[PDB]
């Protein structure tokens, strides 16, 4: 599968400077002379926020500094007027092939340091290894019959995102080939909730797994998030810790 | 890829006409059911694009909206029934020349509506194919070519749909063809049954049982002409697929007139010199 790339690790910017930050595709990601990519923010402790979807288009309502440019293999995100508000860890993402990749992740840091969709998801806190799990999302604000990807996405400890699978309205669903054998995602629409099962999960299982809804424009976007849940495999239980 | 769709389609849809002149002139009465043909072809095509699909694009999911490929269609079939009243209402040859004129309404369009831009060569190029494609062609009061307008609008319009659709959503050719190729046949369908010609067409073949050899034969041509059409469309472009399909015609009326030996007029020679011209500089910078 493509494997992307961030040059800088962590980017260390004064305020009002301009700041590039570079991303790498092991793989052309131009489907007929459009560039498949999308950049999204970070902040700590909080759902990634998309800003950029095909390299060169500014999601609407996100401010006119950020910018996008660069093809074939190679892509950079820009913003010249730095502020404090723009501090976050930033992913490039490539929807070229199914399994949906995200960049390492680029660390920005300072110097001298009913009207919308809601999404909740639930879970067990603790599981022992070989135990089958299942992770409900629950959406209030919109029904998940409409016209809406609704997507299942865990990052790893280090902010490594990994897109785990995705079911449509109309029922089709697609998975990370890696993990097709492991998950099964379903959906119940009476309760308006989305369902991952996953078989004997292993202690590499441990992460923080989000529900998000995405739409497909010049590649897959997952403009909504949900807050996240945290899962944590252990062969012993936790107690007074 | 580009001499193997050319070939492909160069031969598929000479025996298409060949067919269709077999079956429209056969004259067993006389067949004037068009739209039950068409509506035939459009089933025959979407069933040979969904085992495409199964035998050979099972992993893909599309993701082009459902409203999408219904404009197309309409689009398409809109040109499609200007263009043959056209036919009704003007001779035969300046209906011809006028579908010969595709590149120039696709290009417009597509400038106009996706604000594309294209270098001044291309430019030239597609004029200049044009002018001697038009020219080549047999050239020699309105209320006739307005028909023939329209459904060059209709053709730019089709192209500008299919661009719009394989630049933001990554269309597989089999998933445009089945699709565009089943809201063709529903709305064929519906017209037909309202007009009535089912049952017309429907006695005409029970009366003539072989016709039916000949029709289906003549579908599978279409079915395979199309792939390698819509494969064009998504590889290249809309405007390669309509610059393909006139030289198609350019070369096969070439083919035809040396073959009969006609006496080839000054002015074709002219014009078979400006196609080549045009076709050399577009291939040259393509
Ligand atoms: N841009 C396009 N999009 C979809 N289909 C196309 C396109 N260009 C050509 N085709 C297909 O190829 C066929 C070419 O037919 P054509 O030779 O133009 O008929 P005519 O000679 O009566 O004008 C059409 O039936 C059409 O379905």
């Amino acid at each position: 599968d493509i494997v992307m790339t961030q040059s800088p690790a962590s980017l260390t910017v004064s305020l009002g400077q301009s700041v590039t930050i570079s991303c790498r595709a092991s793989e052309n990601v131009e489907y007929y002379g459009t560039s498949l990519m999308q950049w999204y923010q970070q902040k700590p402790g909080q759902p990634p926020k998309f800003l950029i979807y095909g390299a060169s288009n500014i999601e609407s309502g996100v401010p006119a500094r950020f910018s996008g440019s660069g093809s074939g293999t190679d892509f950079s995100l820009n913003i010249h007027p730095v502020e404090e508000d723009d501090i976050a860890m930033y992913f490039c993402q490539q929807s070229r092939k199914v399994p949906y990749t995200f960049g390492s992740g680029t660390k920005l840091e300072i110097k001298g340091s009913s009207g919308e969709v809601q999404l909740q998801e639930s879970g067990p806190g603790l599981v022992k290894p070989s135990q089958s799990l299942s992770l409900t999302c629950s959406v209030t604000g919109y029904s998940i019959t409409s016209d809406y990807y609704w997507n299942w996405i865990r990052q790893f400890p280090g902010n490594k995102l990994e897109w785990m699978a995705y079911i449509r309205y109309d029922g089709t669903s697609d998975y990370n080939p890696s993990l097709k054998n492991r998950i099964s995602i379903t959906r119940d629409t009476s309760k308006n909730q989305f369902f991952l099962k996953l078989n004997s999960v292993a202690t590499e299982d441990t992460a923080t797994y989000y529900c998000a809804r995405a739409y497909y424009y010049d590649g897959i976007n997952f403009d909504y998030w949900g807050q996240g849940t945290t899962l944590t495999v252990s062969s012993e239980n936790l107690y007074f810790q | 890829r580009l001499p193997l769709c050319f070939l492909g389609v160069f031969v598929c849809y000479f025996y298409y006409g060949i067919l269709q002149a077999k079956i429209t002139r056969g004259k067993y009465e006389t067949f004037t059911f068009a739209l039950t043909l068409v509506f035939i072809q459009c089933v025959i095509n979407a069933v040979f694009a969904k085992i495409l699909i199964q035998f050979f694009d099972t992993a893909r999911v599309d993701h082009t909206r459902s409203w999408l490929y219904a404009a197309c269609s309409i689009s398409y079939l809109g040109a499609m029934v200007s263009s043959n009243s056209a036919l009704q209402f003007v001779n035969y040859p300046t209906q011809v020349l006028g579908k010969s004129c595709k590149p120039i309404p696709v290009m417009l369009l597509g400038v106009t509506l996706l604000k594309k831009k294209y270098p001044l060569a291309k430019y030239l190029c597609v004029l200049l194919i044009v002018a001697g494609v038009a020219l080549f062609m047999y050239k020699p009061v309105g209320y006739g070519e307005l028909l023939l307008l329209l459904s060059l609008t209709l053709d730019g319009l089709t192209g500008v749909s299919q661009d719009h659709m394989r630049a933001h959503y990554q269309t597989g050719s089999n998933h445009m063809m089945l699709n565009i190729n089943l809201w063709s046949t529903l709305l064929l369908g519906m017209g037909i049954l309202f007009t009535g010609e089912l049952w017309e067409f429907l006695s005409f073949a029970e009366r003539y049982p072989a016709i039916i050899y000949n029709i289906l034969l003549f579908g599978l041509t279409s079915a395979l002409g199309q792939s390698f059409i819509f494969m064009t469309v998504v590889y290249f472009g809309p405007l390669t697929c309509s610059i393909i399909t006139t030289t198609r015609k350019f070369f096969t009326i070439l083919a035809s007139v040396i073959l009969f030996a006609n006496p080839i007029s000054p002015m074709q020679w002219v014009g078979t010199v400006l196609v080549f011209l045009g076709l050399g500089l577009d291939a040259k910078f393509g």
